[PDB]
């Protein structure tokens, strides 16, 4: 002690004799998705709504409820590449949410992924929980300017 | 505790009526029990609340 | 109805209570900026007499002389005290000074000066120092297409530096302020350390943030 | 469409057949035999009518 300083403790904190780290605690999972409407959005807010609670969508309503029926805490990260992931030329390396499943980078998928036959030599699926195809657009048949013999 | 030096208690009421203390046991001689009764008027620390 | 000796004729340095010398009334906000010819920093120095109401911690009264016009523009010094003040500069002609005042306090005041012409010596936006316009323009009027876009017109600056547009609207005379966001994007939604949009009040003190719209919507104050 | 269910070739619980031959399914998917199997079997012997 010192009046000038004050207490200057020498009991500087050092190591701790409890020291353990996690491997199955809850490692907090590292959902890698994208951005595209409706599955994953940005919330609508004002304030700063951060961590996890700043995403919105289809696809985060189906994380949130695996987390529930199966005990996990999921952590939503952003692809930094904001490409699906395809097979690329001579390079042959991945681009994007596949090449951070290979990559160990991301433990869950959470996505429109669509599977496929060279995703599924490289990575792996669940079994789909949405079905789609090709289809067409075009107009909808409008008042009918009827030709001019329409009597 | 009062100010040694001064009979100016004033920065001592600002914070007992901002403090909500409304029960005082002063220990003074009666000549400067006097100085504080009046700065106690100027602060407006006289209601029928104090005692 | 706010502070007194004003005068700025390269203002000599003459920055006064608004009493001075006698007991300043309670509850005053007078807003103290000199922030022309900008070679010249800054001096305090309040002449020789100095009595503002001494708290634990000061509490009640100060004199913030926090450096540039604002109340997020970073702190210098806080004075409450009855001892004379600390002399002092912070490299730069920008300043805001406050004389903020709660019910039962008085007792003396200040007046001040600032005596110089320095200069510093290092660049800070191009040349020997560049004292470069502390981002702004005013406006006044009865409806704005106040944008970022002007600072895309002119900037001041140079492309790929960071900036700190303040605008000031002033009124219609005694009126209030309806402000409603016609466009707004921001780059990094949702990060709030390198980018948002502030609305403070009257008087830009940092105890008056009305809004931080910083994430992806902002609506009307 | 109300329900979406789904068929499957199934297998014991733990082997290597689900897995191997879920890459052979995905292939007849994008190969289009799999769409002309159903082409076979599925198509009627002469609706048509041109309704
Ligand atoms: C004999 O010795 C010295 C000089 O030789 C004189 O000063 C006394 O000692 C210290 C000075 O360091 C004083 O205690 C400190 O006061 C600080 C507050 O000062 C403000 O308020 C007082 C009135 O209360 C004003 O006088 C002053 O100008 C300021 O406005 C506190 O902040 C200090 O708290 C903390 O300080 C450090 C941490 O940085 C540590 O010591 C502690 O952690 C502590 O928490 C501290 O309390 C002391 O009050 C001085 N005495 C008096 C009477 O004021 C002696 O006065 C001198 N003479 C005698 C007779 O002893
Ligand atoms: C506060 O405590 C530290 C802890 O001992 C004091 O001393 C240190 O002394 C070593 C020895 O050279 C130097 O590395 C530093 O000067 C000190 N700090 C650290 C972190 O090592 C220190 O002197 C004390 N402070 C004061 C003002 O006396």
């Amino acid at each position: 002690w010192d009046p000038a300083s004050g207490l200057n403790m020498t009991e500087s904190q050092k190591g701790k004799p409890a020291n353990i780290t996690d491997s199955l605690s809850n490692r907090s999972l590292i959902v890698t998705t994208i951005l595209e409407e409706p599955y994953v959005l940005f919330k609508k807010s004002d304030k700063p709504l951060y961590g996890n609670d700043r995403f919105e969508g289809y696809c985060i309503d189906l994380l949130r409820e695996l987390s529930t029926i199966l005990g996990f805490t999921y952590e939503i990260r952003l692809v930094e590449d904001g490409k699906y992931g395809a097979q690329d030329d001579v390079n042959g390396q991945w681009n994007g949410m596949v090449r951070e499943l290979i990559d160990h980078k991301a433990d869950l998928a959470v996505a429109p992924l669509a599977i496929t036959y060279v995703r599924e030599k490289v990575i792996d699926f669940s079994k789909p929980f949405m079905t789609l195809g090709i289809s067409i657009l075009y107009r909808k048949p409008n008042g009918t300017n009827p030709g001019v013999f329409s009597f | 505790q009062l100010p040694a030096d001064t009979k100016d208690a004033k920065p001592l009421l600002k914070e007992m009526k901002r403090g909500k203390e409304f029960h005082v046991i002063f220990d003074c001689s009666h000549e400067m029990a006097a100085g504080i009764l009046k700065q106690a008027l100027a602060m407006g620390m006289m209601t029928e609340y104090y005692h | 109805t706010q502070c007194g000796i004003w005068v700025r004729t390269s203002n000599g340095g003459h920055f006064a209570s608004p009493n001075y010398p006698d007991s300043y009334p309670p509850n005053k906000e007078c807003i103290y900026i000199l922030e022309a010819a900008p070679r010249q920093r800054i001096e305090l120095t309040f002449d020789e007499r100095y009595y503002i109401e001494p708290s634990f911690e000061c509490r009640f009264d100060h004199l913030e002389v926090r450096d540039g016009p604002f109340g997020f523009s970073p702190l210098i010094d806080r004075y409450c005290g009855m001892k004379s003040p600390a002399l002092i500069r912070s490299t730069g002609r920008f300043m805001w000074i406050k004389f903020s005042s709660d019910e039962e306090l008085e007792g003396l005041g200040f007046r001040a000066k600032y005596s110089f012409i320095p200069d510093p010596d290092f660049t800070y936006l191009g040349g020997i120092l560049n004292p470069i316009p502390d981002c702004q323009f005013e406006l006044s009027g009865a409806d704005g297409i106040v944008r970022s876009s002007q600072v895309e017109q002119e900037e001041k600056t140079k492309p790929g530096q960071a900036v700190d547009c303040i605008w000031t609207i002033k009124a219609t005379p005694k009126a209030k302020i309806y402000l409603r966001f016609l466009d707004y994007q921001m780059e990094h939604s949702n990060e709030c350390k390198r980018n948002f949009v502030a609305v403070y009040d009257g008087s830009s003190a940092i105890e008056n943030l009305k809004a931080k719209f910083c994430s992806t919507v902002a609506n009307d104050v | 469409l109300i329900d979406s269910k789904g068929y499957g070739v199934g297998t014991p619980m733990g082997s290597p057949y689900r897995d191997k031959i879920t890459i052979a399914i995905l292939q007849l998917q994008e190969e289009g035999k799999l769409h002309m199997m159903k082409e076979k079997w599925w198509r009627g012997n002469g609706c048509p009518e041109e309704e």
